[PDB]
This record gives C-alpha cells, sequence and structure tokens, in this order.
C-alpha cells in the first residue's frame, strides 16, 4: 500500500 | 537539463515459429525525458492496436517502456520498431531479427 | 529469499500539450501490481497483477484517495521547483519519486528507501538511518530545511517500519506461487560467422523470473568480461525476462568457449557449449 | 482525434490585457480553426485557419467566450480533427468590483477549511473565485440574493499549500456570463503548520512607555528563512529575514518604533520561495505601553 503524506510539500 | 537517448530492442515473447501466434516486443529504456513515440511496423506499415506497459524508471531515473502486439510471423513479413525522441534528430528504426 | 516493495511516481508538466500528469506504479520485486494515471477519465488505483485483484473495495478506495492527493501535491511541487531554479513557466519538467522497503526471508525489515529527482538528476534522499536527509543542491537544501521543521523523516520512518513491511508480507503471501517461485532460464547457444576467420557465439537465457541473472563467457576457464557483449535484461511481456551474452571467437576455436549461467531457479549453475 | 486547447498565460484575462490560444494536435501548433459554443460548427472569423497560436491583444469583451479548436487532418471525412477540450476566456473589468472576505480569517491551519465569501450590492447572477497564478481555473457559484446584496460562499479545503495564495473574486451579470466585473481587492490565504512554532520574546521586555525602545525577537531551532510578526487587529504584517546565531538558533529582531501602541503579538516562520506557507504560531505575547 502506498505512502500517505498529507500536507507535505517541497 | 541533461537529456538521455533511448536504447531499443525488438524481439518476440517466445521463440518464433512461422505460422504460430506470438507477441512482438519493442523495449525502450534509458531515456529522459519521458515523452517518446514508439511504433511497431509490419512491412513498413504501422501496426494498429499496439499496447504498452505503464511508465516506470530505473535507479538512475531513466525511463523504460515495453510496447507489444499479438502477431503471427511469416517468412515474407518484416517487422521493425520505430522510435522518436527529443534527443533523436530523426526517427530510429530497429529491425526484428529471427536469426540473432 | 529477500524481497522488496517499491512505488515510483512520475509527475510531469507539459505546458501547451496537456495538463500536468501524475503516474504512479507499485512493484513487488520485479512484478508490477498497481498503477494510477491522472490522465485517465476517472483516475483510480488499479490492479496490474492478478493476485491483488481480490483485495476489497476499502483497499482500492484508500489507494485512489491517496493517489489523487499525491497528484495534487506533486502538481504544486512542480510549481515550487520553477521558483527554486528560476525557470520559465513555458518549459516542461519532471519530478520522480521512489520509496519502499527490503525484507529478509523472515519478513523483517532490512532497509527502507526514499529518493527524489528533478529533471532526471538526484534532488534529495532519505539516508539509511531513516531520520536524516541528503540534499543534492541549494534548491534541495530548501526542501530539507522544511522537511526537518515538519519532521517528515519520522513519517517516512513510521511507514517504512510498519505499513510498508506489513503490506509487502501480505502481498508476498497473496502471490506466493508466482512471486516466491523462481522460474529458471531456458538456455541455448547460437553461432553466426562474421568472416571466413571469425564467428559470434551468443548465449541465450529466456523465460526466467526474477530478473537477476549472471551470464558469463569463459575461454579455457578464464573470464572474458572484457570481450563479452552483454545486452540489457529485457521483459518478455508475461512476467518473465530475457538476456543474452555474445563473444567473438576465431573459427575452429569454438570448443574452447563455455557459457555459464547462474539463476535462483537453477539448482546448480549451468555450463553450456555450442554444438554444431 | 482530439487536440489540446489552452490559454496562456491565463484564461481569466483583463480587458486591455493579452491571452494566446494554442491548439496542440499531432505534435504541432499550427493550422487550426476555432469555434464558439453556441455556433457549434460555424468556425469563427469566417473560417480563418490560424497558422500559429492566436494572440488576442489587446483583449476586448468580444474575445470572451467558450472555445474549441479543430486541427487540420488532411486525410479524413471532414478534413479536420474532432473538437478539442473547451477553454473559456473570461474577460474582467466590466462591472464594479465585489468584496471578498474570509471566515473566520485568512490564516488557515493545515488540513482545516475556510469559507471565502464574495458579496456585492450589485445583483450579480454568478460569482467567480480565482487564485492568482498561471493556468488556474476559476470556481463558479450562483449568487444568492438577500438583504439587498448578492453573495456566495466558496468553501476551501482541506488546506494545503496548493490552496494557499492570493485570491480574488468577480461577479457576472445574466446576459454576459463570460464578462466579469473588475476583481475584488485581493485576499492572501495563508496555510499554517505543521512546521514547528517559533518562540516570541521582547527586549528588554513586554512593558514599556515613553520614547523607549521595544524589540520583539522571533526565534527557533528550525531554519526559517523569514519571520512574520503579527499583532491582533491586522495592522502589522511585518516580515524580516532570519539570522543564525552562535547557539544555532534562527532569529529576527523587530524594532517596534517611536510610536509603538502595543497589543497581543504572535510570530510565524516561513521559508524562501513560499510566502503563503507559515509555521504554527508561537505562543501569544502582549506588549503594554
Ligand atoms: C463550454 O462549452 C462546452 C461545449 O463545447 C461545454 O461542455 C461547457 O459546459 C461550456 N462551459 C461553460 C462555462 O459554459
Ligand atoms: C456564508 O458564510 C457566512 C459566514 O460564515 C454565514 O454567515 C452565511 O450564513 C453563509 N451563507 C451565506 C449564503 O451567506
Ligand atoms: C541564542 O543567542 C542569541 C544571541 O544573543 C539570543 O538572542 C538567543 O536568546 C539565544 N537563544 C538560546 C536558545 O540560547
Amino acid at each position: 500500500a502506498s505512502l500517505n503524506l498529507p500536507a507535505v510539500s517541497w | 537539463m541533461i537529456q538521455r537517448t533511448p536504447k531499443i530492442q525488438v524481439y518476440s515473447r517466445h521463440p518464433a515459429e512461422n505460422g504460430k501466434s506470438n507477441f512482438l516486443n519493442c523495449y525502450v529504456s534509458g531515456f529522459h525525458p519521458s515523452d517518446i513515440e514508439v511504433d511497431l511496423l509490419k512491412n513498413g506499415e504501422r501496426i494498429e492496436k499496439v499496447e504498452h506497459s505503464d511508465l516506470s524508471f530505473s535507479k538512475d531515473w531513466s525511463f523504460y517502456l515495453l510496447y507489444y502486439t499479438e502477431f503471427t510471423p511469416t517468412e515474407k513479413d518484416e517487422y521493425a520498431c520505430r522510435v522518436n525522441h527529443v534527443t533523436l534528430s530523426q526517427p530510429k528504426i530497429v529491425k526484428w531479427d529471427r536469426d540473432m | 529469499g529477500s524481497h522488496s516493495m517499491r512505488y515510483f511516481y512520475t509527475a510531469m508538466s507539459r505546458p501547451g500539450r496537456g495538463e500536468p500528469r501524475f503516474i504512479a506504479v507499485g512493484y513487488v520485486d520485479d512484478t508490477q501490481f498497481v498503477r494510477f494515471d491522472s490522465d485517465a477519465a476517472s483516475p483510480r488505483m488499479a490492479p496490474r497483477a492478478p493476485w491483488i485483484e481480490q483485495e476489497g473495495p476499502e483497499y482500492w478506495d484508500g489507494e485512489t484517495r491517496n493517489m489523487k492527493a499525491s497528484a495534487q501535491t506533486y502538481r504544486e511541487n512542480l510549481r515550487i521547483a520553477l521558483r527554486y531554479y528560476n525557470q520559465s513557466e513555458a518549459g516542461s519538467h519532471i519530478i520522480q519519486v521512489m520509496y519502499g522497503c527490503d525484507v529478509g526471508p523472515d519478513g523483517r525489515l532490512l532497509r527502507g528507501h526514499n529518493q527524489y529527482a528533478y529533471d532526471g538528476k538526484d534532488y534529495i534522499a532519505l539516508n539509511e538511518d531513516l531520520s536524516s536527509w541528503t540534499a543534492a543542491d541549494t534548491a534541495a537544501q530548501i526542501t530539507q530545511r522544511k522537511w526537518e521543521a515538519a519532521r517528515v523523516a519520522e513519517q517516512l520512518r513510521a511507514y517504512l517500519e510498519g505499513l510498508c513491511v506489513e503490506w509487502l508480507r501480505r502481498y508476498l503471501e497473496n502471490g506466493k506461487e508466482t512471486l516466491q517461485r523462481a522460474d529458471p532460464p531456458k538456455t541455448h547457444v547460437t553461432h553466426h560467422p562474421i568472416s571466413d576467420h571469425e564467428a559470434t557465439l551468443r548465449c541465450w537465457a529466456l523465460g526466467f523470473y526474477p530478473a537477476e541473472i549472471t551470464l558469463t563467457w569463459q575461454r579455457d576457464g578464464e573470464d572474458q568480461t572484457q570481450d563479452t557483449e552483454l545486452v540489457e535484461t529485457r521483459p518478455a511481456g508475461d512476467r518473465t525476462f530475457q538476456k543474452w551474452a555474445a563473444v567473438v571467437v576465431p573459427s575452429g576455436e569454438e570448443q574452447r568457449y563455455t557459457c555459464h549461467v547462474q539463476h535462483e531457479g537453477l539448482p546448480k549453475p549451468l555450463t553450456l557449449r555450442w554444438e554444431p | 482525434d482530439k487536440p489540446f486547447l489552452s490559454a496562456w498565460p491565463s484564461a481569466v484575462v483583463p480587458r486591455g490585457g493579452h491571452v494566446t490560444l494554442r491548439c496542440h494536435y499531432r505534435h504541432r501548433f499550427n493550422n487550426f480553426m476555432l469555434y464558439k459554443e453556441d455556433r457549434i460548427h460555424i468556425p469563427i472569423f469566417h473560417g480563418r485557419i490560424f497558422q500559429e497560436s492566436f494572440n488576442m491583444s489587446p483583449v476586448t469583451t468580444a474575445h470572451a467566450g467558450n472555445y474549441t479548436c479543430r486541427g487540420s487532418h488532411p486525410h479524413s471525412p471532414t478534413g479536420w480533427s474532432a473538437p478539442s477540450n473547451p477553454v473559456v476566456i473570461m474577460v474582467t473589468g466590466n462591472h464594479r468590483k465585489p468584496s471578498l472576505l474570509a471566515h473566520p480569517g485568512p490564516l488557515v491551519k493545515s488540513g482545516e477549511r475556510v469559507i471565502l465569501q464574495c458579496w456585492s450590492d450589485i445583483m450579480f447572477e454568478h460569482f467567480f473565485l480565482h487564485k492568482e497564478g498561471i493556468s488556474k481555473d476559476p470556481s463558479r457559484l450562483v449568487g444568492q440574493i438577500h438583504d439587498g446584496v448578492s453573495k456566495a460562499n466558496f468553501s476551501i479545503g482541506p488546506m494545503m499549500l496548493a490552496l494557499a495564495g492570493t485570491y480574488r473574486c468577480y461577479g457576472s451579470v445574466t446576459h454576459t456570463p463570460y464578462q466579469l466585473s473588475a476583481p475584488s481587492d485581493p485576499l492572501d490565504i495563508v496555510v499554517t503548520g505543521p512546521y514547528e512554532k517559533p518562540s516570541l520574546s521582547a527586549q528588554p521586555g513586554p512593558k514599556v512607555q515613553a520614547g523607549e525602545s521595544v524589540t520583539l525577537s522571533c526565534s527557533s531551532r528550525s531554519s526559517y528563512d523569514m519571520y512574520h510578526l503579527s499583532r491582533e487587529g491586522g495592522a502589522h504584517e511585518r516580515r524580516l529575514p532570519a539570522v543564525r546565531k552562535v547557539n544555532r538558533t534562527f532569529q529576527a529582531d523587530f524594532p517596534l518604533g517611536p510610536a509603538t501602541h502595543g497589543g497581543t503579538y504572535r510570530c510565524f516562520g516561513s521559508f524562501r520561495h513560499s510566502p503563503y506557507e507559515w509555521s504554527d504560531p508561537s505562543d501569544p505575547l502582549l506588549v503594554s505601553v
């Protein structure tokens, strides 16, 4: 299952 | 940005037998950026209903795609894969070789 | 044996040619099992190997929801990249992402990975300790500052130690009879003259899984790794792989040459020779 | 098959401005015709074949409309491709501007939601909310009518950096729906969190009077490139770059000034090239004169 990174930007 | 030209390989899924169903593959790899045009050709004519795998890439970030179609080889018919890419000034034709 | 799970993201801007596009694929070892493409009519995470198709709707809806959010995030990351490098809004650019985990035969984590690229070059990478970053340039140093202040490594680490390994173990069990059963290569040697005094010997390996393989030519037992032509391992289309190795030999000296093949699916390594 | 039509640099364009329509088809940008929505197969300008991108400049209200293109396909029943995606050119500056406000306010914690309310004493049939930028599509809502004003509530969220930035709204009237008012005054919508909050402090301290000095220091172990000092009331959005000190903290000292009046202060850190993304707020501080 894929990684869930809510709200993380470069 | 630095750009990278595709490597190409044209081959069948199984050992080719005249008059037997098979799959004709054109494997493009090592290229960047990702936009690329790949055609399978039969007697110089573009084959309709060629499929390709989903875009992915290698550890060095260069992309790779497999294009493929179902085909019944005959002695008379000549297959090739045509590839065009920003790094390529003109399209590149790689012929299928049953003798390799 | 040991195994791996990987997700690869490709986000691309293409001004004037389409809307920004997000492509995600998931792999267990050499076997792709999911895809998401934002250019589809109704984007969804979709099965690409038969052994994931019997996962319930809660799985697909969770994956799709996350992929839509990631597509939105990386569309914004393409814009942020333009400002960090002072590039025009007219050009086309590409962000690439990889993350995943390697497990041992006991199913426990051996290491985690997370790396980012921009326009084909290393951008930023999570170090082996899974708690610190390595930045490739001053633009990427901006992202590193932000990710430190937001403690993004702790989030990667929590995924790499937990869900990543638990799901990989679940997937390997789901696809046990194709993921954990090495298919050995079918081999043969062919011969073609290049003149009246030399000839090509080509050693072939077909139909094997997984892709890792060693093809080597020896002449009287000495490795010819300098005079050997090796072709990149290539997919057959049915989840097996193909490869060959070729060496040029003086006519009449063919019997001095042996091709050696090593693969997980072979109980012992094979020595082959060309037979007229 | 289907070309890709696009407007550059923006489909929402002021009168007197400029926008170009490109029609990308068969790896080329030339030889195409244009079509407005109502006359679905009456090509515009008496069937003009645009041999390159079509630059509308200066934009007039007559440029406003809902467009498709067709690329030249010289071996086919009609000799032209299928219709493209539709691009709507919206021309602004044709009515008095409406007003835009945020409820509860323009600083939105990451993951939360905010309502942007557009309203006017003019009876606008629709309202458009547009985030400033390149190739940004507007949101439309019909205007409710009540108390002698028309108004619309745009819900924005879950807040991420993509939803942050400078927003404007616009009204349109019944019979010219692609003709937009002048833009509302702009609203900066800032996302806060999850970057760690800095510390606020005063030098020499939070109590002062007369022509004496009062400097506020915003400080953090995290490597913020800038700080933002914010006193309740909205009359100070003061921003200063950070300096790294020997102890490895990042700091900026804000000298208040000769007529400081005081109030409750907070500060936020932010990073280079991202002015709409702020850290969590520091604990509050009250200064007294
Ligand atoms: C523009 O016209 C297209 C048909 O070409 C239609 O699908 C779309 O809803 C129209 N958009 C607006 C804003 O009227
Ligand atoms: C819009 O939001 C405001 C403020 O949050 C609220 O008072 C109002 O009821 C909402 N709806 C309309 C139609 O104004
Ligand atoms: C670090 O040093 C600066 C310079 O005087 C000072 O203002 C700040 O309070 C110090 N912070 C810490 C945590 O020691």
